[PDB]
DNA sequence: AAAAAAAAAATTGTATATATCTGACACGTGCCTGGAGACTAGGGAGTAATCCCCTTGGCGGTTAAAACGCGGGGGACAGCGCGTACGTGCGTTTAAGCGGTGCTAGAGCTGTCTACGACCAATTGAGCGGCCTCGGCACCGGGATTCT
DNA sequence: AGAATCCCGGTGCCGAGGCCGCTCAATTGGTCGTAGACAGCTCTAGCACCGCTTAAACGCACGTACGCGCTGTCCCCCGCGTTTTAACCGCCAAGGGGATTACTCCCTAGTCTCCAGGCACGTGTCAGATATATACAATTTTTTTTTT
């Protein structure tokens, strides 16, 4: 099976609660697309680094450890997973 | 006294330490109070960082730490936070803030 | 400053804290399960008991205010006398229907086609043959008091007599009458009685409005009618109301002008309500006991309602075609 | 295998600063990253400024500029005096 | 009902106070196997990775959100619109 | 005559990108340096690269700082800057806790 | 001594970002700006001074100084 | 018959060699993984190069200056994010006026 | 001291034969090349480091040039690096 | 007669006390591996002497730069009217999430054995310091084109 | 028509690329201790599926508060002129501190031996979840009274 419309797979609701852990009191109506975007693109940047970390070590499963790394990597060190 | 963390009066190893510090491919010889200075400042910040924490833990009538605390202790001390401003801390989540101008005259 | 600054200033909030939860804790156990040597810093800090006993007095009023409190026949009977007099003397004169005449009729206090008119109804209707009273505003939406006989002017109803239905389409708007209640085919957020114009051809609009929107149609009911008719009145009645349907809506009473300038308004229900205290004249009982009385002192027979002497079956239109399997609730017969 | 941590060492100073307080293991986890994460910046910049002056040695002075350098005022004021205090009673005996 | 903005406030503040995870784990544990296989065929996650990566983009998401709501609030709106996030990624340093 | 007002603003902008000498006097500078540096400790010596590379990395900065101010302020539907500008500036970089 | 900047400076200095109007209430921002990100430097710089045992700071020092918070620069012995 | 000739590449290896063995990276040092630092520091520098070449052409000179390698290093997208946080000496800025600023 | 001209000189007069150059822009060159050379030297360390490997080799840093470098970039290095490096193995 | 201010009540979240239980934290234990005690050697670092490079300092010119005033025009800001886009609540549909159940690819450790990298003496050339010579580019100026 | 900027020519001037010479560093060569490539065995966690209860997402409609456009105002920097001023250049003196070399003491690395501190594991018991059922200060809104 391949995966294909799973982008819309963030809903409407979910990004309406993000942003009120933001702090935002109202919501315009071409705001979910491109926050979908910008996830996007961020999420490919770590998948990418964190893919490599992996076949850096000849591993076919990705490791936290390898996610770890590569947050590191864009200076956003994360907290309470090891390391 | 035979350990060395008890002849400095630490709470941290110094053996460990020091084996950290050969095997970290950093420099190819080590001083012998470097690791003593290490254990002192690691007591220092794990200390205050603690102590804020266990604060934190009795205001919400608590009697054990959460990382929600220690995200309301960091976030609410004006040098630590430069210190680790830059850091992200597992589901901490953020401090209440509303702008004044949001509130309704 | 300093950390050992901080050190301290934390201190002294931790002995502030520890200061105030011990009051606290002081204050929680009474004083006589304690023994004498305890309670110092509470029998010093008699304010603080003070307010404790305030706490406990005011919810003890607030549950009075919700229990039903009982006056004493007699006292009743002369200020109904009083009363009587009051409501002979004045020239135009606004009773205002109250959630304890639903009670009575079996309406909710504050289904509705198989509720029949209160006696309570049925005295209002008899001031109105003579004319005693000018107006009526009434908190229940059953329409009993339509069926009591009063005239559809005099009364006014800010929920919606649930029989009468007014068209939406129209400008000057379509007025019809249902037998049987509609509160089945219509519900919240939806506006709509579903019932064809037998001239306008158009869906009919309920005059009863539900919780959480606005009716915009004034020819159902009237606020400024109302508004005018309090201010005719010498003065101002009302009987058996929790007052809560009535405290939404101010401007049927009036309550905007000036106390002064108004005229003098007396309530009597069996529950307390604010505007028992606000009236001069205070009477606890039973809202029927109570208007039976003062048709005593008048002098004038209670009437008795009967389906055929009921003013809305006959105000009624007939039923559309097919419209009776549409209502859960079957069609009232005369 | 083993895996080494500092579990009994952070928990003998909770009790030391706070004998009467519990603890959860996510928080063992930040506090291991928090440990870790200093230890190796501080080592970070102390060998980069030995190789800057042409020093093959690491001493108490350079790791005592380090602290100096990533912390601020008065947080650096204590630490340098703890580990003044810390590394004189060490040698004295 | 209550007035427009008491809602707003409320859930406001009961997120603020909450901790927990906001994105359910399936569809975005579909949308990561998605973007990654385009990498390499046939990869394989563990559980730990995918809660890893929950944290950081909650993480970012949420700060590049109160970052909009400064900038909006600076442009006198209490509404919040497209251009204040292309500002903020613009500005703060990325693209 | 008299130019309207932004002509010669155009004209001043087109020849500072199309300049690369450096804006401010040196001597205030080296005055501000030691009147800055000599708080740690007294009697300190400087040498002219160093001043000269103070000089050009804040110039840098700063300049850096101007564009994303003027981003903001276009944002901000103005085309004059305000202190919330470099306010909401100092907020994204986070140089200001 | 922090009025040594003149607003003439400032004017050219804000010229070259782009800036075509300013008010009259940002010299002093500029000015306490500047003299925050020059402690935090120099601040830097001396201490990299003391640790080798010389008495004077050298451009280099400054360059390792701007490199640690990621703001290298080149041209100077780089 | 230097290793950067028996290579094929111009910049040394040796000095990579000696300078990755101070380094205080690793206690040991592989032996082609010079060669590979060499090959891909000719190639960044070839494309620098080019493109700085290219800019200072395109202004009608035959000499280098920071101003071409600034703007050659901003023009390209990579480049740019490559030299993100990275403030060039006498370099300046591209020249950019946005547009509602301008006249109507 | 030791820097990098004359190598760079060649790489110039290789490319461009007919261009002159002066002392400022070698430096910019000198600390670029410099500065790609930490990077690349300490990402390749921490590979090192984490699989637990105690040997540098040509793996780690072809890995580091796919992660710091844009894909055509990235892939133009790798072909150039595996080719130079096959070269100095076919000699000995 | 109308507007403003104070008080009171009703909301509105906001905080809370408590009975049961349950799973996770704290404490006891065996042991085994890293840390400690002792001795040796050797290279790195601390200390003394020199110098000459460089930084600090002063002074006269002049000259572009800075400072101040003033008329004016475009820009900021407040207010008002209006359309609509989004908050909010309810009925309906859906898929997230928990619980087993099973399989297997795949990480981790163990053994070895050979290929590869470190170390050291010889040695030779490519790279670095000095001097040059001369041409590419800056400078002042005249003219060619370009917005206002 | 008009100032500001691009363009072409001439001249001077100091840096750039060459050339010479030498010295430390790259290269040969051999050798010995050692890391990991590979096979294989094993055990565990990720994948796939299923069934079900339920909480969330969605679609819709209604209202209303907000963004936006327009108008008026007033006001505060900008461009230009004129007086003021200190920056910069060039030159000259002097002393400190950075850098280098020589030398002798001593502190880390290394090795061996032995022991005790921490880790994996197991079990008890109690703090917090979890549901249940309630108090409670802030607030805010409406009414009533007072003042102009």
């Amino acid at each position: 099976k391949v995966l294909r419309d799973n982008i819309q797979g963030i809903t409407k609701p979910a990004i309406r609660r993000l942003a009120r852990r933001g702090g935002v009191k109202r919501i315009s109506g071409l705001i979910y697309e491109e926050t979908r975007g910008v996830l996007k693109v961020f999420l490919e940047n770590v998948i990418r680094d964190a893919v490599t970390y992996t076949e850096h070590a000849k591993r076919k499963t990705v490791t936290a450890m390898d996610v770890v790394y590569a947050l590191k990597r864009q200076g956003r060190t994360l907290y309470g997973f090891g390391g | 006294a035979k350990s060395r963390s008890s002849r400095a009066g630490l709470q941290f190893p110094v053996g460990r330490v020091h084996r950290l510090l050969r095997k970290g491919n950093y420099a190819e010889r080590v001083g012998a109070g470097a690791p003593v200075y290490m254990a002192a400042v690691l007591e220092y910040l794990t200390a205050e960082i603690l102590e804020l924490a266990g604060n934190a833990a009795r205001d919400n009538k608590k009697t054990r730490i959460i990382p929600r605390h220690l995200q309301l202790a960091i976030r609410n001390d004006e040098e630590l936070n430069k210190l680790l401003g830059k850091v992200t801390i597992a589901q901490g989540g953020v401090l209440p803030n509303i702008q004044a101008v949001l509130l309704p005259k | 400053e300093r950390k050992a600054a901080e050190r301290v200033r934390r201190l002294r909030e931790e002995q502030q804290r520890e200061r105030l939860r011990q009051v606290s804790r002081i204050l929680r156990k009474a004083a006589a399960e304690r023994s004498a040597e305890e309670g110092r810093l509470l029998a010093e800090s008699a304010d603080l008991v003070t307010e404790l006993q305030g706490r406990s007095r005011r919810r003890e009023g607030l549950k009075r205010r919700q229990e039903e409190v009982c006056d004493d026949p007699e006292e009743l009977r002369g200020k109904v006398r009083e009363l009587a007099s009051a409501v002979r003397n004045a020239k135009y004169l606004v009773v205002y229907t109250g959630a304890g005449i639903s009670t009575a009729a079996s309406i909710p206090d504050y289904d509705l086609s198989e509720a029949e008119p209160t006696l309570t109804h049925m005295s209002i209707t008899r001031l109105h043959e003579q004319k005693l009273v000018q107006h009526v505003v009434s908190q229940n939406c059953d329409g009993l008091h339509l069926r009591s006989g009063l005239p559809r002017t005099a009364i006014s109803e800010l929920h919606g007599n649930m029989y009468i239905e007014v068209c939406t389409s129209c400008v000057p708007n379509r007025e019809y009458v249902r037998v049987f209640d509609v509160t089945e085919r219509t519900a919240l957020h939806r506006h709509q009685t579903g019932r064809t114009c037998h001239k306008c051809g158009t869906q009919l609009r309920d005059t009863i409005v539900h919780f959480g929107e606005r009716g915009t149609l004034g020819q159902p009911l009237n606020w400024e009618a109302a508004t005018e008719a309090a201010s005719r009145a010498d003065t101002i009645l009302c009987l058996g109301s929790s007052l809560k349907v009535l405290k939404k809506y101010p401007r049927l009473w009036c309550m905007t002008k000036p106390p002064s300038r108004r005229p003098k308004l007396y309530i009597v229900n069996l529950q307390w309500t604010p505007k028992d205290d606000w009236a001069a004249l205070k009477l606890h009982g039973k809202c029927d006991d109570v208007m039976r009385l003062l048709m005593a002192e008048l002098g004038l027979e209670i009437p008795a309602y009967s389906r055929w002497q009921d003013p809305i079956f006959s105000l009624a239109t007939p039923l559309r075609a097919g419209e009776e399997g549409s209502h859960s609730r079957k069609s009232l017969c005369r | 295998s083993r895996k080494e941590s500092y579990s009994i060492y952070v928990y003998k100073v909770l009790k030391q600063v706070h004998p009467d307080t519990g603890i959860s293991s996510k928080a063992m986890g930040i506090m291991n990253s928090f440990v870790n994460d200093i230890f190796e910046r501080i080592a970070g910049e102390a060998s980069r400024l030995a190789h800057y002056n042409k020093r093959s040695t690491i001493t108490s002075r350079e790791i005592q500029t380090a602290v100096r350098l990533l912390l601020p005022g008065e947080l650096a004021k204590h630490a340098v005096s703890e580990g003044t205090k810390a590394v004189t009673k060490y040698t004295s005996a | 009902r209550y007035r427009p903005g008491t809602v707003c406030l409320r859930e406001i503040r009961r997120y603020q106070k909450s901790t927990e995870l906001l994105i359910r784990k399936l569809p975005f544990q579909r949308l990561v196997r998605e973007i990654a296989q385009d990498f390499k065929t046939d990869l394989r996650f563990q559980s730990s990775a995918v809660m890893a990566l929950q944290e950081a983009s909650e993480a970012y998401l949420v700060g590049l959100f109160e970052d909009t709501n400064l900038a909006a609030i600076h442009a006198k709106r209490v509404t919040i619109m497209p251009k204040d996030i292309q500002l903020a990624r613009r500005i703060r340093g990325e693209r």
